[PDB]
């Protein structure tokens, strides 16, 4: 049966070099025509590059042309495709998809991922977000943190119901940010006090940050 | 009953040889029409599956396939990239020195049905048509191939006209 | 170079169609055109291929038919696991393969929901750290897609915006998040903003003006 399997992936520095591979079996990997894919974390399908059986046939996207290069071993039954230079703008799950002719592509690769940031680890940097049916909404950003995860809770644990904890974004410079609401009785302001626990285990930081209307 | 392909001049009875493979270019209704290749030797050399003697449009004395026919291309939706056609049965044509080599019919006919299988398998379920040459230089418009320092030019026309659903 | 709508919805049972539009370039030069489905954190997977044919193994409830410009892929008797993303490729007029941008088919199980927004302004804290950040909530969507706008008073806002694609809650709703950085300065001299969340063609507009503490 025809598998394609990927090797490769992890965290990269904006200008460094890496190479994915993709074994194939099941089938003359010397007859057909190849082809590497990539899609942006919530974003859709980019044709990257083609590779032809004898190698002489390669094609680029505008975009990835003059940085990545893609090859092949026949004798190992392997496709590669080298990512030198790397941008933020090339963090994707990287396919390996095999040419079908007519059939444009036919069969996929499990995928892998590739994520280019320059950030190293930084703790969070919590804010508050106050308030101003009945109802209050009281938050949390965490903002400037790199790596992942970092996990929200309101004071310890006592308030569960009521809870949101958004995922995060990252921004355009490596480190990520998310936020943390919380739903409370408007007349509890001014009574129980509301504490968001944030903790990120990279940074072996715990912080615990008091908001107020 | 055989099909007998004029050949200028005439091939001795030792040049008698194995067909192996074919080169063929696609032409620009489910009906796709293929044509024997005219390109330059170029895509001869690179289909490497020509094997040892210098042909036009056919490979003598090749290598065959494993089990069934194989078909390649660098690019099966740029027209202008050759498919190379590899048997795994050779077709024996065996030249009688009177300026014609004989083929048996049947057997060029199963094999044609076969390529044009692997086509379909490739381009879908459509028609497969084979026509005659292009034209461009008597080089290529004509089976050409070399024996024993002898450059023989022999007529296509019978072997590339037919039509598979 | 190849649209479709951003999100389709059906009922179980129901039959839906998807579009991918062009012009003389891909659906209008050669039939090289198929349809590929992926579902969450998996491979595509070829459906359509060549217009119409369907590989073996695959429900002959998927179809597809093309009209010139319009590539068009139904799907009769809507079940589960038909929920995915839906993704339209085929061969531009100058050998380049091009994917459409993707269309989220969901199964409605659930009745729809118009979003929840809660729109923060920069805490006084950011501010004295020489920072702005607004931050846009989003939640208790369904169908998971919408699309959000800022504006200052009334202008559109171009740079400094970064939003998530929606995340399932716990519920079987979305919710989703973005984040305008400003710096205090052009956040002071705007009179208000505006965050403008666009779902299944209806918006919600939620705004703050700098003159609020
Ligand atoms: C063709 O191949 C068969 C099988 O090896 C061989 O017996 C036959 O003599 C060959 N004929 C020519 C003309 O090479
Ligand atoms: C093909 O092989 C046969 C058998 O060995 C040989 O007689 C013939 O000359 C070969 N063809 C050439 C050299 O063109």
């Amino acid at each position: 049966e025809v598998q394609l399997v990927e090797s490769g992936g992890g965290l990269v520095q904006s200008g460094g070099s890496l190479r994915l591979s993709c074994a194939a079996s099941g089938f003359t990997f010397s007859s057909y025509n190849m082809n590497w894919v990539r899609q942006a974390p919530g974003k859709g399908l980019e044709w990257v590059s083609y590779i032809s059986y004898s190698s002489n046939t390669i094609y680029y996207a505008d975009s990835v042309k003059g940085r990545f290069t893609v090859s092949r071993d026949n004798a190992k039954n392997s496709l590669y495709l080298q990512m030198n230079s790397l941008r933020d703008e090339d963090t994707a799950v990287y396919y390996c998809a095999r040419d079908g002719a007519a059939a444009l592509f036919d069969y996929w690769g499990q995928g892998i991922l590739v994520t280019v940031s320059s950030a190293s680890t930084k703790g969070p940097s919590v804010f508050p977000l106050a308030p101003s049916g009945g109802t209050a909404a009281l938050g949390c950003l965490v903002k400037d943190y790199f790596p992942e995860p970092v996990t929200v809770s309101w004071n310890s644990g006592a308030l569960t119901s009521g809870v949101h904890t958004f995922p995060a974004v990252l921004q355009s410079s490596g480190l990520y940010s998310l936020s943390s609401v919380v739903t409370v009785p408007s007349s509890s302001l001014g009574t129980q006090t509301y504490i968001c626990n944030v903790n990120h285990k990279p940074s072996n930081t715990k912080v615990d940050k008091k908001v107020e209307p | 009953d055989t099909i007998t392909l004029p050949c200028r001049p005439a091939p001795p009875p030792h040049c008698s040889s194995n067909i192996t493979g074919l080169i063929l270019t696609r032409q620009g209704a489910n009906t796709v029409i293929f044509r024997p290749s005219g390109g330059d030797w170029r895509d001869i050399a690179r289909c490497q599956i020509a094997g040892t003697v210098v042909s036009t449009q056919l490979f003598l004395n090749g290598s065959l396939a494993e089990e069934e026919v194989v078909i390649r291309s660098e690019d099966w939706r740029d027209n202008a990239k050759s498919i190379c056609v590899q048997l795994a049965t050779s077709v024996e044509i065996a030249c009688t020195g009177a300026g014609h080599c004989a083929i048996s019919r049947a057997k060029w006919a199963n094999t044609l049905k076969q390529i044009a299988s692997k086509l379909r398998e490739q381009y879908g379920a459509k028609t497969i048509i084979f026509k005659p040459s292009s034209g461009g230089d008597p080089e290529f418009v004509n089976h050409s191939f070399n024996c024993g320092g002898e450059f023989f030019y022999c007529a296509s026309t019978q072997l590339f006209a037919s039509t598979w659903f | 170079a190849l649209t479709q709508p951003a999100s389709v919805s059906g009922s179980p049972g129901q039959s839906i169609t998807i579009s991918c539009t062009g012009t003389s370039s891909d659906v209008g030069d050669y039939n090289y055109v198929s349809w590929y489905q992926q579902h969450p954190g998996k491979a595509p997977k070829l459906m359509i291929f060549e217009v119409s044919n369907r590989p073996s193994g695959v429900s002959n409830r998927f179809s597809g038919s093309k009209s010139g410009n319009t590539a068009s892929l139904t799907i009769s008797g809507l079940q589960t696991e038909d929920e995915a993303d839906y993704y339209c490729s085929s061969y531009t007029s100058s050998s380049s393969l091009v994917f459409g941008g993707g269309t989220k088919l969901t199964v409605l199980g659930q009745p729809k929901a118009a979003p929840s927004v809660t729109l923060f302004p920069p805490s006084s804290e950011e501010l004295q750290a020489n920072k702005a950040t607004l931050v846009c909530l989003i939640s208790d969507f369904y169908p998971g897609a919408v699309t959000v706008a800022w504006k200052a008073d009334s202008s559109p806002v171009k740079a400094g915006v970064e939003t998530t694609t929606p995340s399932k809650q716990s519920n079987n709703k979305y919710a989703a998040s973005s984040y305008l950085s400003l710096t205090p300065e052009q956040w002071k001299s705007h009179r208000s903003y505006s965050c403008q969340v666009t779902h299944e063609g209806s918006t919600v507009e939620k705004t703050v003006a700098p003159t609020e503490c």
